[PDB]
Formats: C-alpha cells, sequence, structure tokens
RNA sequence: GAAGACGGUCGAACUUGACUAUCUAGAGGAAGUAAAAGUCGUAACAAGGUUUCCGUAGGUGAACCUGCGGAAGGAUCAUUA
RNA sequence: UAAAGUUGCUGCAGUUAAAAAGCUCGUAGUUGGAUCUUGGGAGCGGCCGUCCCCUGCUCGGCGCCGGCCCGAAGCGUUUACUUUGAAAAAAUUAGAGUGUUCAAAGCAGGCCGCCUGGAUACCGCAGCUAGGAAUAAUGGAAUAGGACCGCGGUUCUAUUUUGUUG
RNA sequence: GGCGGCGACGACCCAUUCGAACGUCUGCCCUAUCAACUUUCGAUGGUAGUCGCCGUGCCUACCAUGGUGACCACGGGUGACGGGGAAUCAGGGUUCGAUUCCGGAGAGGGAGCCUGAGAAACGGCUACCACAUCCAAGGAAGGCAGCAGGCGCGCAAAUU
RNA sequence: AAACUGCGAAUGGCUCAUUAAAUCAGUUAUGGUUCCUUUGGUCGCUCGACUUGGAUAACUGUGGUAAUUCU
C-alpha cells in the first residue's frame, strides 16, 4: 500500500470480537483512538453485537447521534470509536453503566456497574517524562496525558482517575502481592496476586502471579495490569472472578447448572 | 529521480542484485545546494511529512561561538580557507559542515573590550584616535574597578588567537548543515584543533 | 542410507537431490525438452486440421490397417498422425476438419499394434466421434 | 598517534578549549552486564562507532563467534558456525554466516581465533552492524 | 472477496479395490437388511464409524 | 511575477558496432529406430567347425580378420619321481 | 498423490540380473577408544517402594546479648539435548457444545423477561525463559605469569574528619 | 456600558492511535555442460562532508586493499509473487498454492514529476517507445491485469 | 441549484508480469526515523482593534475553435 489502510476484513478481525464469517466482507475498522485496534472494543461491537438494543450498523447511527452513548465521562457520536480496558460507557436514558474488563475467557464481557462506581476508572500509566519546564508529565494505557502527577507513581504502576474532572485520586504501585488482570496473550483475562516480576534487562520482563486457586502462572510485564491493593479489587469483577476455571471444570460445571436449574 | 536507493548496489558477496519494484518517492535524492558566500539567498523545500528545509545558496553572516570564554556572535564569513571533503570545495568557495572558514573577529573584539578593558589587536603607537572605547577603557567606580580588576586577573589569550584578532579575521569551523537548517553556524577554532588546520593550511599552500 | 552420521543431513539430502535425475519419471517432468518435443505442449487435448486420412500397418502379429489422420495442429503448426476410433467413423472426417484429439493413454507412449500413433480423434468439426457413431447428433453440412 | 586523517580527530561531547592559567575522556556503561575496559577510559584515540566511546547504541540482539580475519580499518570478520535441522532425514548440517563486526581499538589484544562477544547496533556501513563487546581469547592461547 | 462459507467435505470413501466379491457381496446384505438405496449410503457410515474409530487409536496412544 | 535561455541532474529513447538467449530456413552429408517374407555372406550360441571375450593397433565388400598383453564369463577346479 | 521398500532418513540396491573408481596417498566433508560421585541423613505404606538435603559473598524479618538461623538482589565452564514457561493474525485442520428437520454447513441457541455459548488443541526451524546434567563437543596448572592465604613496597583516586570559613 | 454558558472549526509542539520506512537473528526450487566472483564508471572498510524523514558507499573527495566461495559463492534457469494453506497419506514423505486472509508488486513498456500527512499515483499529469481514436488535415483525445461486455488466443472460464 | 472553500480521491477492486537472501515468514530493533486523522495534554507563560487590505468564482454580458469535462 502506498498509504494508510481505511477497511478491516470480517476474518481479520480480533478473534475476541466474536464476528461471525457470513454477515459481511468486512468488520468495522476502528476509528483512531486511545486504545490499539487487537485491544480496543468499538462501540457498534458493544451496541448491536453485545447489548443487542440495535439490529444494524445504521440503527447504533440512529443511537450514537442522539448523543445518549457517554464512553468514560464524554458523549461519542462515532459508531467505531475505540472503547477499550477499564472504559465506562454510560447509555443514560435506560441508567445503566458499563465497565469494559476482560472475561477469564480472551472476549470483553458485558459487566454493569453501580453509577456510584460509574464515576472513577482506574488507568495504568505506560511512562513518566518531564515537560517544558519541569513540568511531570504522565502518558497512561488509555494515552490520558496527566500533568503534575504525585511524585511517587513510577511507570507501571496505576491511578484511580475521577471521570468528571480527570484528576488521580488513589495509586497502586507495582509490588509483589497487588492483585493484577492480565490484559494480554494466552492468560488474558485472569486475576491473580503478583509473586514475583523477574528483571531481563534489554529483553522483556516476566512476571509470574499466583492465582486465587492457586493456579500460578505467567505473563510478559507489558500485558500485566493491577486492580487492587493485595487481595481487595478497587473495581467491581466479572463473575468467574478471573480464575479460568479448565474446559472438564466448564463441561461438570454446565452439566450440574443444566440438570439442577431445569 | 536522483535515487537514494540501497537495491541499486552490488550485495556483500559482490553479486549485483534485479530491482523487484521501480523508484519509490520516500527514496528522495534532491540536488546539492553548494552554498557559496554572498548577499543571502535561502530557499526554502517542502520535504517528508510537510515539513520544511532551508536551501542555504549564498549564505554570509554566521551565529559563531568563542567557546574559551563563553560568547558567540553573529558574524560576516569572508572566505572558505580549508575543506577535509574536497581541494575543490576552498577553490569553488562552498560552505558545508566542518569547513574551515575566515570570519570577522570585531564583535569577539568588541566583547573582549567591554568585558576586561584590555586593547586587544592593535598594534604599539597605533592609538585609537576618535575617542569612542578609549571611554570604555576607563571610567568606573572604586568597588566596579576592583570587579573589572579581580576578574582582569583571568583575561590572558592564546598566542595564536591574539596573531588572528589583529588581522580582524578568525578561523572557525561550521557545525552547521546549511543546506538543511539554512544556517552558517559553528565555533572558533582554539588550541591543538587551530595548531592542526594552520599546520594543514600551511601545507596545502606552501 | 549408507552415511548415518547425525551431522550428515546436507550430503544425504544432495545425494537424493543428484540421484533423483537417474530416474526416467523424474528427469521427464524436471526438463523442458520432454514438455518442449511433446507435439501438445503440456496440454491435455488439441483442435488441429486433418490435411490426409491415411492407414497405419498394424504391428508383427496381428495384422489390420489402422485408419488414422494426419493433423496440422493450430497453437503450435506440428504434425500428427491421430487414430480414429471405433468401426467406420474415417467416413465422419471429410479433408480440412478442424478435430479435437486427445492422447492414446499410455502418457505419449505408442498403444496396441499401431506404430508411432500416440494420440485418438475425439470431435470432429466441434461434434463428439462417439456421437455421431452412436447417430445421437447427426454432422453439420 | 592520532590526527592521521585529513580532518581533526576529537570526541564531540568532552571540549578541550577551556583557559589555562590532558585531554578528559568521555566513556559511558554500555548496559546489559558488561564491563567496559580500562583501555575505553585510558585511551588516547578517537573512534565514533566504539560503543563505550563513541556516538553508537547496543540494544536488540547479542550474538558471538570466532574471528576470521582482522585485515581492513577498524573492523574484523567474524564466523557464526550453527546447525540446521534438515526434518526429512532427522539429521544436521554444518551452516556458517561470517557477519562484518567494528573492533573498537579499546581491544588491542584480539587474534585470529578468540571467542569475540559482540551487540547489534545501528548500520555502521553497507555490511556492518555489529560492534564488540567484549574478547575471549581462544581456549589455551597465552604464550 | 465475498461473504460465503466455501468450508465443504466428503461423507464417504470409495473402496480401492471395486470388485472384492466378498465385499461387493456383505455390502448388499447391509443394503437388504436395513433398506439403503446404494453403496454411498453404506459407506457414508462406514466413513463416519473410520473417523470415531481414528479419533479412538488418537486418544489410546495418550497416556490415562 | 509569465515565456525563454545557459549550466547541472534523473533519464526515457535513437543511431552505430560487438557480445549473445531462444526460435526458424537450409543444397548436401552422416547417423539411429521402425516394417511379414529384398541382396552378399555365416561373425555369435554345441570345441558354432580358427574357443569366446576385454584393452589397443593395423587392415578389409560385410558381418569381421590379424598382431601384442590380459580374462574364464573355458572346452581343464586334477595328471601322478 | 498413494500403490513406489521402482529414489529407499524411516527403508533399496552394487560376485553373476543395472551397478565397487586400475591402485594408493590426500585436504575440506563425515565419524571417532576407555576414564573424572558416591554413600547415606529425614519421613511415610505394606525386605521393596514415593519425597526434602549433601556451592559462596551487599540490602532486611519469626528472633537474640559485632554475629548466629533465614528473606531479596548481583557474580557464578561454555553449547547441543530434554522438560516447563512466555510469546506466536484470523480462516483452514483437529476439536468442545448446539436437532441447520438430517447432513455439508452455521455460530448459534435454550427456558414458563431470565439463562447460556461464541471453548480447547497444533503453530517444524530460528529467537526469549526457567528446571535436569545422563549422552556429545569444548575447556582449566606442566619453561608455572597456578590456586587459597595473609603481609611488605609503588601510580592515580569517593571524604566521616577538625564550632561556621583560609 | 462590563462579566459569562453549550458547542463547531482552526492551531505550533509533546504524547497516543493508524501505520509506513529502513535495520537484527534464522529459514527458499533446479543447475558445476556455471569454480572462482566482486573492485579506482564503489567492490568490503576508514575519515570528512553532500543528499535524505532519519541509520548506512545512499553519494562525493582522499584513503586502506579489502569482501564472498566446495558449509556451493558467482553465473544461468524456473509452466517461481512469498506465506497462512491445498491434495495425498501407516509411520516417514511426495506434489500443489495464479486463486477470496496477511505481506509484496504492477497498471501496454521504460522514465520523470505536481499536489498532499501519505503517491514516484496512472478511473493524475509530463515525455519517449509500441499500438490506436477523432479531424474542415490546423489540431485534439487514449490506457478495462475495476464491473459487465467485445475481439483474439486457445483443450480451457458466466449477465453489456 | 451553481460556485469558491474544506476533506477524500494514496482506501477498496483487479492481476501475478517481474522478482531466488529478493519477496515472504517467525523474531527482535528504531536510544536511527516520519506520521493527515482520532484521543489527552498544551493553546493571557513572550514586558513589546466594536474587526483591517486587494481580489476571484458562481451570476450578467461579449465571444472564438470542425472538435475536448477547451476556454
Amino acid at each position: 500500500a502506498r498509504g494508510p489502510k481505511k477497511h478491516l476484513k470480517r476474518v481479520a478481525a480480533p478473534k475476541h470480537w466474536m464476528l461471525d464469517k457470513l454477515t459481511s466482507v468486512f468488520a468495522p475498522r476502528p476509528s483512531t483512538g486511545p486504545h490499539k485496534l487487537r485491544e480496543c472494543l468499538p462501540l457498534i461491537i458493544f451496541l448491536r453485537n453485545k447489548l443487542k438494543y440495535a439490529l444494524t450498523g445504521d440503527e447504533v447511527k440512529k443511537i450514537c447521534m442522539q448523543r445518549f452513548i457517554k464512553i468514560d465521562g464524554k458523549v461519542r457520536a462515532d459508531i467505531t470509536y475505540p472503547a477499550g480496558f477499564m472504559d465506562v460507557i454510560s447509555i443514560d436514558k435506560t441508567g445503566e453503566n458499563f465497565r469494559l474488563i476482560y472475561d477469564t475467557k480472551g472476549r470483553f464481557a458485558v459487566h454493569r456497574i453501580t453509577p456510584e462506581e460509574a464515576k472513577y476508572k482506574l488507568c495504568k500509566v505506560r511512562k513518566i517524562f518531564v515537560g517544558t519546564k519541569g513540568i511531570p508529565h504522565l502518558v497512561t494505557h488509555d494515552a490520558r496525558t496527566i500533568r503534575y502527577p504525585d511524585p511517587l507513581i513510577k511507570m507501571n504502576d496505576t491511578i484511580q482517575i475521577d471521570l468528571e474532572t480527570g484528576k488521580i485520586t488513589d495509586f497502586i504501585k507495582f509490588d509483589t502481592g497487588n492483585l493484577c488482570m492480565v490484559t494480554g496473550g494466552a492468560n488474558l483475562g485472569r486475576i491473580g496476586v503478583i509473586t514475583n516480576r523477574e528483571r531481563h534487562p534489554g529483553s522483556f520482563d516476566v512476571v509470574h502471579v499466583k492465582d486465587a486457586n492457586g493456579n500460578s502462572f505467567a505473563t510478559r510485564l507489558s500485558n500485566i495490569f493491577v486492580i487492587g491493593k493485595g487481595n481487595k479489587p478497587w473495581i467491581s469483577l466479572p463473575r468467574g472472578k478471573g480464575i479460568r476455571l479448565t474446559i472438564a471444570e466448564e463441561r461438570d460445571k454446565r452439566l450440574a447448572a443444566k440438570q439442577s436449574s431445569g | 529521480g536522483i535515487s537514494r536507493d540501497n537495491w541499486h548496489k552490488r550485495r556483500k558477496t559482490g553479486g549485483k542484485r534485479k530491482p523487484y519494484h521501480k523508484k519509490r518517492k520516500y527514496e528522495l535524492g534532491r540536488p546539492a545546494a553548494n552554498t557559496k558566500i554572498g548577499p543571502r539567498r535561502i530557499h526554502t523545500v517542502r520535504v517528508r511529512g510537510g515539513n520544511k528545509k532551508y536551501r542555504a545558496l549564498r549564505l554570509d553572516v554566521g551565529n559563531f561561538s568563542w567557546g574559551s570564554e563563553c560568547c558567540t556572535r553573529k558574524t560576516r564569513i569572508i572566505d572558505v580557507v580549508y575543506n577535509a571533503s574536497n581541494n575543490e570545495l576552498v577553490r569553488t568557495k562552498t560552505l558545508v559542515k566542518n569547513c574551515i572558514v575566515l570570519i570577522d573577529s570585531t564583535p569577539y573584539r568588541q566583547w573582549y573590550e567591554s568585558h576586561y578593558a584590555l586593547p586587544l589587536g592593535r598594534k604599539k603607537g597605533a592609538k585609537l584616535t576618535p575617542e569612542e572605547e578609549e571611554i570604555l577603557n576607563k571610567k568606573r567606580s572604586k568597588k566596579i574597578q576592583k570587579k573589572y580588576d579581580e576578574r582582569k586577573k583571568n583575561a590572558k589569550i592564546s598566542s595564536l588567537l591574539e596573531e588572528q584578532f589583529q588581522q580582524g579575521k578568525l578561523l572557525a569551523c561550521i557545525a552547521s548543515r546549511p543546506g538543511q537548517c539554512g544556517r552558517a553556524d559553528g565555533y572558533v577554532l582554539e588550541g591543538k584543533e587551530l595548531e592542526f588546520y594552520l599546520r594543514k593550511i600551511k601545507a596545502r599552500k606552501g | 542410507g549408507k552415511c548415518r552420521g547425525l551431522r550428515t543431513a546436507r550430503k544425504l539430502r544432495s545425494h537424493r537431490r543428484d540421484q533423483k535425475w537417474h530416474d526416467k519419471q523424474y528427469k521427464k517432468a524436471h526438463l523442458g525438452t520432454a514438455l518442449k518435443a511433446n507435439p501438445f505442449g503440456g496440454a491435455s487435448h488439441a483442435k488441429g486440421i486433418v490435411l490426409e486420412k491415411v492407414g497405419v500397418e498394424a504391428k508383427q502379429p496381428n495384422s489390420a490397417i489402422r485408419k488414422c489422420v494426419r493433423v496440422q495442429l493450430i497453437k503450435n503448426g506440428k504434425k500428427i498422425t491421430a487414430f480414429v476410433p471405433n468401426d467406420g467413423c474415417l467416413n465422419f472426417i471429410e479433408e480440412n476438419d478442424e478435430v479435437l484429439v486427445a492422447g492414446f493413454g499410455r502418457k505419449g507412449h505408442a498403444v496396441g499394434d499401431i506404430p508411432g500413433v500416440r494420440f485418438k480423434v475425439v470431435k470432429v468439426a466441434n461434434v463428439s466421434l462417439l456421437a455421431l457413431y452412436k447417430g445421437k447428433k447427426e454432422r453439420p453440412r | 598517534d592520532i590526527q592521521t586523517e585529513r580532518a581533526y580527530q576529537k570526541q564531540p561531547t568532552i571540549f578541550q578549549n577551556k583557559k589555562r592559567v590532558k585531554l578528559p575522556r568521555y566513556y559511558k556503561n554500555i548496559g546489559l552486564g558488561f564491563k567496559t575496559p580500562k583501555e575505553a577510559i585510558e585511551g588516547t584515540y578517537i573512534d565514533k562507532k566504539c560503543p563505550f566511546t563513541g556516538n553508537v547504541s547496543i540494544r536488540g540482539r547479542i550474538l558471538s563467534g570466532v574471528v576470521t580475519k582482522m585485515k581492513m580499518q577498524r573492523t574484523i570478520v567474524i564466523r557464526r558456525d550453527y546447525l540446521h535441522y534438515i526434518r526429512k532425514y532427522n539429521r544436521f548440517e554444518k551452516r556458517h554466516k561470517n557477519m562484518s563486526v567494528h573492533l573498537s581499538p579499546c581491544f588491542r589484544d584480539v587474534q585470529i581465533g578468540d571467542i569475540v562477544t559482540v551487540g547489534e547496533c545501528r548500520p555502521l556501513s553497507k555490511t556492518v552492524r555489529f560492534n564488540v563487546l567484549k574478547v575471549t581469547k581462544a581456549a589455551g592461547t597465552k604464550k | 472477496p465475498v461473504a460465503r462459507s466455501w468450508v465443504c467435505r466428503k461423507t464417504y470413501v470409495t473402496p480401492r479395490r471395486p470388485f472384492e466379491k466378498s465385499r461387493l457381496d456383505q455390502e448388499l446384505k447391509l443394503i437388504g437388511e436395513y433398506g439403503l438405496r446404494n453403496k454411498r449410503e453404506v459407506w457414508r457410515v462406514k466413513f463416519t464409524l473410520a473417523k470415531i474409530r481414528k479419533a479412538a487409536r488418537e486418544l489410546l496412544t495418550l497416556d490415562e
């Protein structure tokens, strides 16, 4: 190509959207935004595919242009806006509020929350730099550039920010023992306490994470978030609590629920 | 056009390539600026990404520095003396980066004399007759003259600079890329740099 | 194999590579000379124009006269003696007729009693010679 | 020794015309647990491509190979032998790549046979993407 | 580029010897007994069993 | 601030000659293969009527013949103090 | 493409069926003798089974009258190998669920507003990671510029140091 | 007369997303009737510039004599776009992959460039070459390897 | 409506001719670069008019060429 791509083929789309392979040739190419192409859930896919308010994409136009969908605090009239991790989708006329947190299976769950909870989100810091006149700047995973943060906030921390203002409240240091939502790789959606960050100078730093049931796994650092101090999370978790019960456990727990419920 | 292509060239091994693609744009070359001494003609380019680049084609003024004691002044360039690239880019008076150029000294001489209050260059017998800077060699209070004398303890200049300042022509080295930035800035040579380049001027000349 | 070294991958591959050329079925397919000298140019079938009807004397043992058809191929301009199948089907081939011509069955080798005839006539004037023989299609003239 | 070339030879960082009444040397730690040699810190030479006293930054890959040729100015040829698995024959074949590698004159005691450690940096020249980081002499070679 | 499936596989395999008397007359014994219409209806069942029977072989190699 | 020109640069193309990858025409020559019954012989298979064969020479209508050395795949596993 | 073990790594042949160079030397290639740790300490089941241990020196917590037990860094023969981990587009293939009426398919669906799915496996080689050290290579001290020790000499160097300042 | 709300558009720079570009490591079919090749019309490297978005013999000037190869370079061929994949299939394999996804390339062949963030763009322009259209014969216009459709080519492929 | 302006037209689609360490793939680098757009910063930080100037198109009119989305 001799310039940037504007289309995205349906078969080329990221797997976690769970678009089929018979409705169209194309998937919605996410609008350029805070989150990456492969990590974002576009608004259209959150409206017509998950919540199923709309049927078509012209329906999602007729909902979003009425200025109802308020993604993390601000109204969005773009059907392919990249809503991503921790972002709070406020549909005001239904009085519903959703936080995009990963189900323990790779896909984003529909996780309803209290409006009292919806007022804040939690942001992983990507880097810190010192701006034009000794002014410490602070770039997050959703690119929310914050000037004059608390000086004890380091590179891989998280920051509980208030959406109505956009100011930090409290920050979780990246320390051993803290809860961790894993936001990349095979362990996507998994929750557990951070056990051992193993430093590999020049290469990628792996980070071991012990689960709540004790089923310890590992991840590359870059794919790791922190959601709580020790064992207590700062969000509401989606059901399953980021454990990833095995295919055998899933099977007999489907059999058990299928017979017991009736 | 004039291309900047790795693929027109023989491989490490000595075997020659075939082009799988035709000349791309982003492999621009552009013709050499070949900037000269004279009244300012600086053309602008539009370059990769809608950015600007300042083709110097004639350039005389230059913001040269005098590192030894921190001062840097806009000064007229008079000659190209030496180039470590080609011997022709001295014959053809072409300013490039790491050119050795004769520049004026009078901004530096005015500074030195308006900071240390010592007549620098200036042969004995030859006074300053018009009475301009004879006023700016005297006429302080008590403790301001004291400050100048305490500072004057550290006003010994090198023998080479003292000889160059006499002719009104210092030797300076272009640190800018006039074809790119459109400025002929740099630094005045001192010490073993100036010893080296005076030997190379002396080597080629005689 | 006659070198069971653990570090002998290239000798074993490079030997096999060299000794595959001593196979007929390989040497044939992996040179131009078999695909060039092929009158059909590597094609399955080929339309050509009948320039005479030819009796070919059957082999040593059995002794009939095999009614074949001398063909100028269109694509190449090359000369082919192509056999005509079942009883009395040379009566369906007027001279200067465009005939579709296939192989005989043995991948360009001479078949049965017929010396150096590798081809059969399939259709004549774009009408199938089985359909003319069974009388299903009539010859358009 | 130095100022052989037509242009003057100096480190671009250190300024050597502070007013008086030895040239101080710029050097850096390369990282990745590699000790900068004493020769780089002590030395008089100037080499812009040296990963201790030059404008080059080592990142990405760290390789190793036996030195083959020390012929041309300030660079050598290493020879990296490896075993390529052909799967049909469940066997390996001895292959080699011989890359051109820049050899900083902080490493002086280098002979053709010494196992040299190299680090990936920006392209120095048409064929050279590796500077030398340390030198281990061939097994035994002391006399 | 189109929104069509393409995914489709055969549900039978034609047997290697086309004229085993023992097979021809055991597959017609099946067709008569169970009122099927051609040997494709038999090779369809035989093929499903062979895929089941292939998957079983694959799992019996694995450790308990 | 338009035309236009000098110079540089990228460079299609064109002329001239050589090198050359494929295809094609070719007087004539010289082979090979294929036919049901052509001519001269009978070289080989029986000690094939001079044992056959190898290498290398020369010769001759043709198979071939002869010299020299070699082989048994020989027509002798042996031949007697 | 299989059948072709008629291209042969698995796995072919080479006295006479096609085939071992006239013979030998010979460099890259390929292959290469043996040898370098073992006994028991702790515990269970009914003499035999399954586990934990048989490297060492800067920063703090289960404690103690400068250090003892231990936690976290950093140096630690070098590789192949094996096991684990990270990471590795979907689509295809295997494969979980699901009566497209069956099926190929599909990614849906189920229940008198609620519930549920859209799993998982494989992804040679090369690269990254962490256990094992058998097998194979490589190494170290042999004119001693050899260890482990404490000592006495010599060139350049953090200041804790003279109430605050020469 | 002075103070302000909700937006729209604009804007230097930093960051972010979307990429792009050039680099690292390792991996490709046949061929030796291709064994030496590359190099003062750059071959490998040094030094200093020019150019370029930047790293680089990318290019100039002066240097040094390198660089690659029996672990097959170099040259030639390929009915060779590469890959994810396809067929076959005890276990090994063999063959295919123009073909809907990824990446590359080209718009009759070469070449040059305008605009723009992004093009050496061809449903943009400028020449040349080949072909071809309209012409009051002065001139003008062209690019279906987009969708249909036509001719031709063929064994071989659909509705203007 | 037209017209100026802005944005797009560099995506999509087609084909596979060329191309054999090239393309491509896995794997890293960009501490060597560029980046419309979105997103978030930034946008009285410089100590030195209650809104300015000349056009040009659409429109009207006069055309020319056999002919063009010519002008």
